[PDB]
Protein backbone atom coordinates (compact mmCIF):
# COMPACT_ATOMS: atom_id res chain seq x y z
CA UNK A 1 0.00 0.00 0.00
CA UNK A 2 2.82 2.52 1.03
CA UNK A 3 5.24 1.83 -2.00
CA UNK A 4 1.55 2.31 -3.98
CA UNK A 5 1.63 5.68 -2.49
CA UNK A 6 5.25 6.10 -3.52
CA UNK A 7 4.04 5.57 -6.97
CA UNK A 8 1.27 8.16 -7.35
CA UNK A 9 4.16 10.49 -5.70
CA UNK A 10 6.31 9.52 -8.55
CA UNK A 11 3.73 9.93 -11.39
CA UNK A 12 2.74 12.81 -10.01
CA UNK A 13 6.43 14.58 -9.85
CA UNK A 14 6.76 12.96 -13.60
CA UNK A 15 3.25 15.03 -14.51
CA UNK A 16 4.55 18.07 -12.90
CA UNK A 17 7.18 17.55 -15.32
CA UNK A 18 4.92 17.33 -18.14
CA UNK A 19 2.46 20.13 -16.87
CA UNK A 20 -0.44 21.06 -18.54
CA UNK A 21 -1.27 18.19 -21.61
CA UNK A 22 -1.18 19.99 -25.39
CA UNK A 23 -4.99 20.39 -26.70
CA UNK A 24 -4.47 19.62 -30.44
CA UNK A 25 -6.11 21.49 -32.69
CA UNK A 26 -8.40 20.01 -35.29
CA UNK A 27 -10.59 23.12 -36.31
CA UNK A 28 -8.09 25.42 -37.90
CA UNK A 29 -7.17 27.54 -40.53
CA UNK A 30 -6.05 24.61 -42.86
CA UNK A 31 -8.19 24.29 -45.81
CA UNK A 32 -8.42 21.29 -48.01
CA UNK A 33 -6.11 22.13 -50.68
CA UNK A 34 -5.42 20.75 -54.24
CA UNK A 35 -2.30 18.96 -54.65
CA UNK A 36 -1.68 20.66 -57.51
CA UNK A 37 -2.03 24.12 -55.47
CA UNK A 38 -0.28 22.68 -52.39
CA UNK A 39 3.22 21.62 -54.32
CA UNK A 40 3.71 25.10 -56.01
CA UNK A 41 7.15 26.41 -56.47
CA UNK A 42 6.34 30.23 -55.54
CA UNK A 43 4.68 28.62 -52.29
CA UNK A 44 8.46 27.20 -51.69
CA UNK A 45 10.07 30.29 -53.03
CA UNK A 46 8.53 32.98 -50.99
CA UNK A 47 8.74 30.51 -47.73
CA UNK A 48 12.21 30.46 -48.36
CA UNK A 49 12.80 34.45 -49.40
CA UNK B 1 -31.51 18.27 -14.77
CA UNK B 2 -34.57 17.19 -15.98
CA UNK B 3 -35.82 20.64 -15.95
CA UNK B 4 -32.79 21.66 -16.98
CA UNK B 5 -32.67 20.46 -19.76
CA UNK B 6 -36.68 20.52 -20.97
CA UNK B 7 -35.94 24.57 -21.03
CA UNK B 8 -36.83 26.29 -24.67
CA UNK B 9 -33.55 27.86 -24.71
CA UNK B 10 -33.62 28.21 -28.65
CA UNK B 11 -35.65 31.03 -30.43
CA UNK B 12 -35.34 33.24 -26.76
CA UNK B 13 -34.58 36.96 -27.10
CA UNK B 14 -34.33 39.96 -24.38
CA UNK B 15 -34.13 40.15 -21.20
CA UNK B 16 -35.35 36.63 -20.62
CA UNK B 17 -32.11 35.38 -22.37
CA UNK B 18 -30.07 37.06 -19.40
CA UNK B 19 -32.09 35.61 -16.86
CA UNK B 20 -31.89 32.02 -18.38
CA UNK B 21 -27.95 32.66 -18.31
CA UNK B 22 -27.90 34.02 -14.82
CA UNK B 23 -30.15 30.92 -13.97
CA UNK B 24 -28.07 28.23 -15.75
CA UNK B 25 -24.85 29.83 -14.75
CA UNK B 26 -24.92 31.47 -11.18
CA UNK B 27 -21.61 31.73 -10.61
CA UNK B 28 -19.42 31.39 -14.22
CA UNK B 29 -18.10 34.45 -15.53
CA UNK B 30 -19.13 33.35 -19.38
CA UNK B 31 -16.11 35.44 -20.93
CA UNK B 32 -14.21 32.98 -18.45
CA UNK B 33 -16.29 29.82 -19.58
CA UNK B 34 -15.32 30.04 -23.65
CA UNK B 35 -11.93 28.36 -23.50
CA UNK B 36 -11.82 25.06 -24.09
CA UNK B 37 -9.96 24.03 -20.84
CA UNK B 38 -13.00 25.76 -18.64
CA UNK B 39 -15.41 23.44 -20.98
CA UNK B 40 -13.16 20.65 -20.51
CA UNK B 41 -13.38 21.21 -16.47
CA UNK B 42 -16.26 22.62 -15.82
CA UNK B 43 -18.09 19.79 -17.02
CA UNK B 44 -15.73 16.79 -16.35
CA UNK B 45 -15.13 15.88 -19.27
CA UNK B 46 -11.48 15.86 -21.53
CA UNK B 47 -10.66 18.44 -23.45
CA UNK B 48 -10.33 16.11 -26.70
Amino acid sequence: RDTLNEAKMWYMQALGLLGDKPVSIFSNGWENPSLSNAADKTQAKQFHD
Amino acid sequence: LYNILTEDTESLTGSDLENSLKRNFPKVKIKDLMTLDALANYYELPAD
